[PDB]
């Protein structure tokens, strides 16, 4: 994605469900660079879900940061992978 | 005084310390003094090391100049020390040339005198074998047409020079031409004309490497037809990325450009019916960058008086803030 | 113990592909942008050097290596490859022209070494190539500022610009509208810094980034803050506080 | 065990030829074309450049044409890593005749020192043999010109025209028509470029796209004089030809 | 359930986010509704099986009062025309009519995973059953009250299609 | 079948841009685009 | 990927069969080590494995002494730290006769890192499992830690941790060097440096500890020694008494 395209998620997947006044669009653009469309449309899902099993009826900037923390990693193994080293 | 580093520095210092006006006593003294040798080049004294500081004191006495309106001896000055470079480099004459123009129009200007520089450049150009961006120049000369409302000789001027970029000359200067040109066509109010341009110059853009702010005037037009042509979430998003673009050239983007810039971001916000979103545009300074002005006073009182859904609050912030906003 | 494996390792089949070969073609593309300029008004390389754990430093890693005093070397693949191939490209480098012919190497002729010992090691049985690929950048006054790449097939060609490592056909495109003939060494220094910052993002700073120049030089540290015999050489590599400088004025 | 990880694929094919030399064949015609003309009045020797491109160095094209002395030049079908090793050992091969007999090495002598090294390859060691033939272009003052081939087989023939690399049997053909042994240089040249046309297929073949020389008689020898052709003459000669392809 | 959901307790952190993922939509599928996001869709297992893995599966399905629905993988591998399409089809329908229920694939490296390089050797009839999971999931069709669980032995061996979010949104480790 | 899809694309081109006339200048772009289909697998 | 394990190819990976277990395998011995340096002193502190009654607890080794100033942490099976061990003794005596001066850390890892390198290009010889933590108080280059991991890769770190909780142990280091604000530690005397990382070790891996399940070198400038059995009981004392 473009930064233009990436805009268009945020305000996208926020109408469909439940949003923060905390929570602000224009926080999330300036945010969020350099990923791939189906990674940030993961996030916005994955933040909504969170939000809903802690039992609100609201999305809050908060769920949306565990969220972001969440989808990026899922390796946390060091001191390997020569080929670039 | 007698060295020509010492009288560079001197004749600069002379603007700061009171005025120009004394200064350009000093820039004129310039000329006369200093060279013994080399090629004539500044008419009153033979030089070649003189005068390649010259161009760099003339750069800064030209931009003072507009301000002064003693620009006029220098719009004549110009197209008469061409010939000085050709007999230095040839790259240097062209390039020198170009530089000298784009701080004249940098600063506000009439027309009249910026027509008069340039066109006896280009015709005496041509005489040699130079005509390498004599005519991304004459898209330069589009520009002030442009302004003038000329469209219609601006017209005639750029269908020429789009065969020549075509295949007969660079690849860079086609992209800026069909910018213009959608400029152009948007005024005669030729929506689909201009349309059709940008997404001419978009694929003429990705192809190479364009300058930073030409990308965002790219995105400035895209976001302007989706207004007049509706789906103003497309083109809020554009105004995003071109805004930000603008606010990372700094100061190297005029003052003046970034604010209408965000005039028409705050306002595609409205009309698409999201009002608090202005709100937080405004709340925000790193979106709105301390800009305010009338303009931007107006965007916050028209989305209070469309929640209000009171006619009479749209005339009178329409007529108070009238002469900065339309 | 040896005479096990006296068959090569790099066999043939119909498409005439050499398998090791196009295994340690893909580890390069792997590594780390490195680029390589020609200005053609001196050479100008530059590398990321990067941490791979939170308490590993960065300023006891380098990619840049000198060969010699005055030919320099840059890299994308597996690290260990990169110093053992340069230990033997030393060796040759001071042993045969600089007792030999008295003199300093000519790159060309370099690159002639530095290929035949990778070619070699694909030749001969029981044994792998290096997985690199290395482009070599020196001076002389003979012919002038070069640049060449060795490939891991021990295959050479001279290249203009280049890149390789990660990022390598986006990073050698911007590169080449960017790349005049007569282009100013501090404008390649830009450029250089300009590409590594569109790979990375988070970590780029200009304490990271190890940028070298074939051109300008420090006579001071060649001995010859006394009367000189001559000049000397003309590699020099820039400290971190110089690139952070510049970095600023990006 | 590791007795057993042996390829065993330096021995015979039923098809009276070694595995591993048949295969390398197929190598070298999926890489760069070779031609060697032999004229009455030169050799002619034209390659086409692989990869050419601003990211390379344009105005170099020596990448696969090296003299090997004074009057023997060879051009590669191959890849230069196979290429360097033949050529190096030809070089001293050369200064070993030399310096023994008190005169230069004649063609066929010089072409079987690198064909029984070639040989050599599969039949000491098991490894693996080269991927690179040759065409040679040289003098002696025994028989004229004399313009041979080698192929890591060790197989080698003398020929007034051949090609190798691809698109062999194409460009042969043409040139076994139009051969003449009336043809000078310049004849050739205008040959030569023709033939090179019909197997390349193009808007237009530019000048850095392709590697030349000539070894011709000269008018500052009554030897032979080696002319490496660089692109800059190479667009002078596809004027006069007024050949643009 | 063959038992309760806190009598295999000192698994307690994964019965904690099991509970909270599969349960919640099921009972309550009015909360995601309401807030405008989507029910979850499907939940993976995975580790060695009976690490107390078959129990976690087991007591989630009792305390919802689901049915615990054991599908065979292999057995979805009929060779007639569109048998394998009608056996998948079926269960979700069932999952529907006869809802709340878990529908428990064991397996899926009979009936998906990475093949051999998925070209064809007899790894269509693999790439026949998977399309058909991708297909009603991506689609017009959902998951709502038809709650699928995978399970496999190491999680990495799954295609990347499963691995996205709109598959499996929830991924348990079992340590 | 390549040289009938250089005439459809051409076509194309000019319908995005609602023109029934055609230049030269799109005909070669669409043949590029043609060149690049025979080069897949 | 390739095929690492029959013939001596590359993977299109670019890590082959050897090198990618190499970077597993490095713990079996149920060992956790730490390094870290004092602003003019280098301390080491790693777990001691004495399983039995059978063995005496002080022939239980895994630091060794390679040189008179430079000590060698071997993290892996011990019959490949002991290969590496012999090896890297030779390598600091050699490299002192011929060149008339002592081994430094970092001349120690380009050596081994090339060997190791060559054992993978090989087919003929296996490369080892081992990663070798080299530690002084050098002359020029100041307290150094220098760590070698299998592949042949190297470099130099401010403080390092091995063992399955060199995650837990990274955490406690990054904590203390950030807040204050250099790379080392402030304190300068290699006893109070001594007790400040058993400190952080016991946080680290849960369990407090004794002398008998730990085991000290200790570096400094132009000396290398071990602490004894008393000596590490001193340290462990003075954290058991204050909360």
């Amino acid at each position: 994605r473009d930064r233009r395209e990436r805009r268009l998620i945020f305000g996208t997947i926020a109408s469909k469900m439940s949003l923060a006044p905390e929570a602000d669009l224009d926080s999330l653009i300036i945010r969020n660079d350099s990923l791939s469309g189906a990674v940030i449309a993961a996030i916005m899902q994955e933040a909504g879900l969170r939000a809903v099993r802690k039992n609100r009826y609201v999305i809050l900037q908060s769920d949306l940061e565990e969220a972001y923390a969440t989808q990026v990693k899922t390796d946390n193994t060091v001191d390997k992978f020569d080929f670039y080293k | 005084m007698s060295l020509p580093g010492s009288k560079l520095e001197e004749a600069r210092r002379l603007v700061n310390e009171k005025q120009y006006n004394e200064a350009e006593q000093v820039y004129l003294s310039l000329l006369d003094k200093d060279s013994s040798q080399s090629s004539a080049a500044a008419g009153a004294s033979v030089d070649d090391k003189r005068r390649n500081e010259q161009e760099t004191s003339i750069l800064e006495l030209g931009q003072l100049y507009v301000t002064m309106g003693a620009k006029d001896k220098l719009r004549e000055f110009i197209p008469h020390s061409t010939e000085y470079m050709m007999q230095f480099a040839k790259s240097k004459t062209v390039k020198v040339l170009k530089t000298l123009i784009e701080k004249f129009e940098q600063v506000p200007d009439s027309l009249d005198d910026q027509i008069f520089v340039c066109e006896k450049s280009i015709e005496f150009a041509k005489r040699e074998k130079r005509v390498f961006l004599k005519h991304s120049l004459s898209i330069k000369l589009a520009t002030l047409h442009y302004q003038k409302k000329q469209y219609k000789d601006s017209l005639a001027l750029i269908n020429d020079l789009l065969r020549e970029f075509k295949k007969l000359d660079d690849k860079p200067s086609l992209v800026d031409v069909h910018l213009l040109e959608s400029k152009v066509y948007h005024k005669l109010r030729n929506l689909a004309k201009s349309k059709a341009s940008l997404t001419a110059a978009r694929t003429a853009a990705n192809s190479i490497y364009c300058p930073t702010q030409t990308v965002a005037e790219l995105d400035l037009m895209s976001g302007i037809l989706h207004c007049e042509d509706k789906d103003y979430k497309t083109a809020f998003s554009y105004f995003f990325e071109s805004f930000e673009s603008y606010h990372n050239l700094t100061t190297h983007n005029s003052y003046e450009k970034a604010c209408q810039v965000l005039k028409y971001m705050l306002l595609s916000k409205i009309m698409l019916n999201l009002i608090d979103d202005v709100k937080n545009i405004l709340n925000a300074k790193y979106t709105k960058e301390t800009y305010q002005s009338r303009g931007i006073d107006a965007m916050k009182a028209v989305a209070e008086a469309y929640n209000n859904r009171s006619l009479l609050d749209f005339n009178t912030a329409l007529k108070q803030y009238e002469k900065e906003l339309m | 113990m040896t005479d096990r494996y006296s068959f090569s390792l790099t066999t043939f089949s119909p498409s005439g592909k050499l398998g090791q070969i196009d295994y340690a073609l893909t580890a390069v593309k792997q590594g780390v942008t490195s680029l390589g300029i020609k200005a053609t008004n001196g050479v100008v390389i530059a590398t990321e050097k990067k941490s791979s754990s939170p308490l590993a430093m960065s300023e006891t890693l380098s990619k840049v290596s000198l060969l010699t005093p005055d030919i320099g070397a840059v890299y994308s693949g597996m690290g260990p490859d990169y110093r053992v191939l340069v230990d033997k490209s030393r060796k040759v480098a001071h042993t045969s022209y600089k007792r030999i012919y008295g003199e300093y190497p000519p790159t060309k002729l370099l690159v002639s070494e530095v290929a035949k010992i990778m070619q070699e090691a694909t030749q001969s049985g029981g044994v792998r190539p290096f997985g690199v690929s290395l482009l070599i950048a020196g001076h002389d006054e003979f012919n002038g500022f070069s640049l060449y790449q060795v490939d891991p097939s021990g295959s050479y060609f001279p290249w203009k610009a280049t890149a390789i490592g990660k990022g390598s056909v986006a990073a050698k495109t911007f590169l080449e509208k960017r790349w005049n003939d007569e282009l100013e060494l501090e404008d390649a220094i830009h450029i250089a810094l300009l590409t590594l910052k569109e790979s990375v993002e988070g970590e780029f700073n200009g304490d990271t980034i190890e940028l070298a120049i074939i051109g300008d030089e420090n006579p001071d540290l060649l001995g010859y803050t006394g009367i000189p015999t001559d000049k000397g050489p003309r590699f020099r590599k820039l400290t971190s506080q110089e690139i952070n400088d510049r970095l600023e004025a990006l | 065990g590791s007795r057993r990880y042996d390829s065993r694929t330096t021995i015979f094919s039923p098809e009276g030829r070694l595995y591993q030399v048949e295969y390398a064949l197929e190598s070298i015609s999926h890489a760069g074309t070779a031609i060697g003309i032999m004229a009455s009045d030169g050799i002619v020797l034209a390659a086409e450049r692989k990869v050419t491109s601003t990211l390379l160095e344009q105005d170099t094209s020596t990448e696969k044409l090296y003299k090997l002395n004074d009057k023997i030049a060879v051009a590669v079908a191959g890849l230069t890593a196979d290429a360097e090793i033949l050529i190096n050992t030809a070089r001293i091969h050369a200064q070993n005749y030399l310096k023994t007999y008190n005169e230069d090495i004649p063609v066929e002598i010089l072409v079987r020192r690198l064909s029984d090294i070639k040989q050599g390859y599969t039949q000491h060691g098991g490894l693996r043999p080269f991927g690179v033939s040759f065409i040679y272009a040289g003098y002696d003052d025994r028989y004229g010109y004399q313009l041979y081939t080698s192929n890591p087989s060790g197989n080698y023939t003398g020929w007034k025209a051949i090609s190798v690399g691809a698109n062999t049997s194409a460009a042969q053909t043409l040139l076994q028509m139009d051969y003449k042994d009336d043809m000078k240089v310049d004849d050739a040249i205008e040959l030569a470029l023709k033939t090179l046309s019909k197997t390349t297929d193009s808007s237009a073949l530019t000048y850095d796209r392709l590697e030349f020389a000539t070894i011709r008689k000269g008018a500052n020898d009554g030897e032979v004089y080696q002319k490496i052709f660089k692109p800059q003459e190479i667009k002078d000669i596809l004027v006069k030809t007024g050949i643009t392809k | 359930g063959e038992i309760t959901f806190d009598g295999i307790g000192g698994l307690t952190e994964q019965i904690r986010e099991l509970r909270e993922v599969i349960e919640l939509p099921l009972k309550n599928p009015e909360i995601f509704q309401r807030v405008g996001i989507k029910p979850p869709k499907g939940v993976l297992l995975y580790g060695p099986p009976g690490t107390g893995k078959t129990l976690l599966a087991k007591a989630v399905a009792a305390t919802i009062g689901a049915n615990f629905i054991f599908s065979p993988a292999s057995g979805i591998v009929d060779k007639y025309i569109g048998e394998s399409a009608r056996i998948i089809r079926e269960m979700f329908a069932y999952a529907k009519e006869h809802e709340p229920c878990i529908i428990f694939m064991d397996e899926v490296d009979a009936i998906g995973g990475r093949r051999f390089s998925e070209g064809t050797s007899a790894d269509r009839e693999i790439q026949r059953t998977l399309m058909e999971l991708l297909t009603q999931m991506d689609g017009f069709d959902n998951l709502g009250q038809t709650k699928i669980i995978m399970a496999t032995n190491r999680p990495d061996t799954l295609d990347p299609a499963l691995l996205r979010p709109g598959r499996l949104d929830r991924k348990v480790e079992i340590p | 079948a390549d040289v009938k899809g250089v005439c459809t694309e051409a076509g194309m081109y000019a319908l995005r841009e609602r023109r029934i006339h055609v230049t030269q200048e799109d005909f070669e772009l669409a043949v590029g685009k043609v060149m690049n289909k025979n080069q897949e697998t | 990927a390739g095929y690492d394990r029959h013939i001596t190819i590359f993977s299109p990976e670019g890590r082959l069969y050897q090198v990618e277990y190499a970077f597993k395998a490095t713990n079996q011995t149920n060992i956790n080590s730490l390094a870290v340096r004092g602003k003019d002193c280098t301390v080491v502190i790693s777990q001691k494995k004495v399983p039995d009654k059978l063995l005496d607890p002080t022939t239980v080794s895994y630091i060794f002494c390679i040189s008179r100033t430079i000590g060698m942490v071997v993290n892996g099976p011990i019959p490949d730290a002991r290969n590496a061990a012999l090896r890297a003794k030779a390598e600091a005596a050699e490299f002192r006769y011929k060149y008339g001066y002592d081994m430094p850390c970092d001349v120690l890892a380009k050596r081994m890192a090339n060997l190791s390198q060559i054992y993978t290009q090989r087919a003929y010889m296996r490369p080892l499992g081992v990663i070798l933590t080299f530690v002084s108080v050098d002359e020029e280059l100041g307290p150094s830690i220098y760590k070698t991991d299998p592949a042949g890769y190297y470099v130099g770190y401010k403080a390092t941790a091995t063992g399955p909780k060199q995650q837990e142990i990274t955490t406690n280091l990054e904590n203390h060097f950030k807040k204050s604000k250099i790379d080392h530690i402030n304190e300068e005397s290699w006893e109070k440096v001594v007790e400040f990382a058993i400190t952080h070790m016991i946080d680290a891996l849960g369990t407090e500890f004794s002398k008998n399940d730990l085991e000290v070198g200790v570096a400094t400038k132009d000396k290398f020694f071990t602490l004894s059995a008393e000596n590490i009981e001193e340290r462990l004392v003075a954290i058991a008494e204050q909360d």
